[PDB]
């Protein structure tokens, strides 16, 4: 359901990010653990302090997933196959939490790319993350 | 809301810097482009069909300014958000029937606009304190529902 | 899309509902208007009082749509293609409100089928209404 | 919450008909069945993997009952839900970290169970009063988040 213009704004945007995706992942994760402390109870097994090797390594995981998702826009469910299963069946991640991380991801992007984070790109990235969220919550449905 | 002494100082310090005529207008504008159903409430504002239309609309700017000032009121009465937002609650809930969820979304939209404006200065820590504030504003405005 | 042994529970339930979908439509609407008064501002043109001609007729349109959705479980995006367009582009229905109508529909079903509305039936109808609501919100993303 | 005298009479009148040891356990069981992520907070309850497992689970039944008595407590103190649920607010928010949306979802599950139990006695008017109660219970338990 992702518009052609939204497909484009997502493509350019992740062309700005690229290898910063891992660095944005970890920052978005800390912003979420600090902004929404309820989300921390899902990672009691990671040191969540700023710059920890675990938050950085997990940030890379998340960033690389979003990178992959950006390249698989007509294919999200299959692209994020192992992940839908994991987040629903195994992790029991509350649907609300994907909105909080999506928000933190937008804050992170805006904070690093003020000139490129136009109202239009903001909108498209919100839609991209909304679709990723949908897919990751889909095994509840 | 409970902000630590350090958090209160950080929040007021950051707010003294926000460009009052710009940030509120940009925050209202982005909400309207990113969440198109909110345009339902602003039908006298004319064209809101595209980002260019919303972001070059004087009534959106004038209204964003008053919205940013209202958040500012909350900043100087963090002790009593309920009483600060009581009449506006009547307006938004009894009169306009805005679903309270949109108060949360506009709060977070202001947060991403603060990030856009301040870059690195808008740290994970400062964001977290601003999350406390916008959550408090939203809930105070939703009081006629709950 | 829904699972098997859940795809089944949907189709059975709509048969166990039968052609009561038009009546349950209008009742769920009234339950929504009364339970969530914000939802009424979308129908200032309709008389919303109990048993009004307009609520009865609109309830029939909502009940019929759900019926058509129930025998299009593999292709809801195409089946509810035009309706998603209407609620987003034309009516600007807030995504939250769909949760509220979905709830009022489960209440209506439960109130009429106390023996049939098992925890499993409940679960599958929720997922069905969730899927319907997602398609009807599709055009915001 | 704002309930009229008629609404108060109708809610209290329906509640004395509520089967105390049955309705709470059915509503908790149903929440755990329908929204599978809620099962993360009830690790000790053992098997919650099927509807038959959840619905024939004595811990789910006992805990449901305590949850229904907590709703009843709120019905006895509709003018002061905040004070009634203050301690439980800290339990659910500070200790367990249950996302507040789940308080609304469980409140709506209770509304569904009551419909199921009472048929056409659970009219549109009566449900609308329980929607006010259920919203107030949720918001009062969420007070620790603002
Ligand atoms: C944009 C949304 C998200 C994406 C793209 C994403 C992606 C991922 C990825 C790639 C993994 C790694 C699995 C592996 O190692 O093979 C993972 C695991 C995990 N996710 Fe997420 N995730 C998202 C949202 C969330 C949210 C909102 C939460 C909860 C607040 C969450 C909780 C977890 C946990 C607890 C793990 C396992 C960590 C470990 O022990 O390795 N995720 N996710
Ligand atoms: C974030 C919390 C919000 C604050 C602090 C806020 C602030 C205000 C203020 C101060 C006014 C009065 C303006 C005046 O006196 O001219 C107002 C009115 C109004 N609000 Fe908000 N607002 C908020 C959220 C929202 C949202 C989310 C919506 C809809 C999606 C909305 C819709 C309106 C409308 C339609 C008016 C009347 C505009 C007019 O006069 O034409 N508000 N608000
Ligand atoms: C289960 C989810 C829903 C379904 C299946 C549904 C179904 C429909 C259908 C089939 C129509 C076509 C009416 C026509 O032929 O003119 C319609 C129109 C409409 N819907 Fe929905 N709807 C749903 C949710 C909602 C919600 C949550 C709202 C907002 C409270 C809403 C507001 C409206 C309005 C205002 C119209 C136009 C009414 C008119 O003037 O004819 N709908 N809907
Ligand atoms: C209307 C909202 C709710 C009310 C009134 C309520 C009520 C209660 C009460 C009275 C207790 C203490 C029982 C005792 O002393 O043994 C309790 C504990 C607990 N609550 Fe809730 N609850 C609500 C919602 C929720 C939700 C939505 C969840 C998670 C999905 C949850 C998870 C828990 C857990 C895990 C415990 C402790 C479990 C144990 O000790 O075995 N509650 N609740």
């Amino acid at each position: 359901v992702l518009s052609s213009k939204d497909k484009t704004n997502v493509k350019t945007a992740f062309g700005k990010i690229g290898g910063h995706a891992a660095e944005y992942g970890a920052e978005a994760l800390e912003r979420m653990f600090l902004g929404f402390p309820t989300t921390k109870t899902y990672f009691p097994h990671f040191d969540l302090s700023h710059g920890s090797a675990q938050v950085k390594a997990h940030g890379k995981k998340v960033g690389d997933a979003l990178t992959k998702a950006a390249d698989h826009l007509d294919d999200l469910p299959s692209a994020l196959s192992a992940l839908s299963d994991l987040h629903a069946h195994k992790l029991r991640v509350d649907p609300v939490n994907f909105k909080l991380l999506s928000h933190c991801l937008l804050v992170t992007v805006a904070a690093h790319h003020p000139g490129d984070f136009t109202p239009s790109v903001h909108a498209s990235l919100d839609k991209f993350l909304a679709n990723v969220s949908t897919v990751l919550t889909s095994k509840y449905r | 809301v409970h902000l630590s002494g350090d958090e209160k100082n950080a929040v007021h310090g950051l707010w003294s810097k926000v460009k009052v005529d710009e940030v509120g207008g940009e925050a209202l504008g982005r909400l309207l482009v990113v969440y198109p159903w909110t345009r339902r409430f602003f039908e006298s504002f004319g064209d809101l069909s595209t980002a260019d239309a919303v972001m070059n609309n004087p009534k959106v700017k004038a209204h964003g300014s008053k919205v940013l000032n209202s958040f500012g009121d909350g900043l100087n009465h963090l002790d009593n958000l309920k009483g600060t937002y009581a009449k506006l609650s009547e307006l938004h809930c009894d009169k306009l029937h805005v679903d309270p969820e949109n108060f949360r979304l506009l709060g977070n939209v202001l947060v991403v606009v603060l990030a856009r404006h301040f870059g690195k200065e808008f740290t994970p820590d400062l964001q977290a304190a601003y999350q406390k504030v916008v959550a408090g504003v939203a809930n105070a405005l939703a009081h006629r529902y709950h």
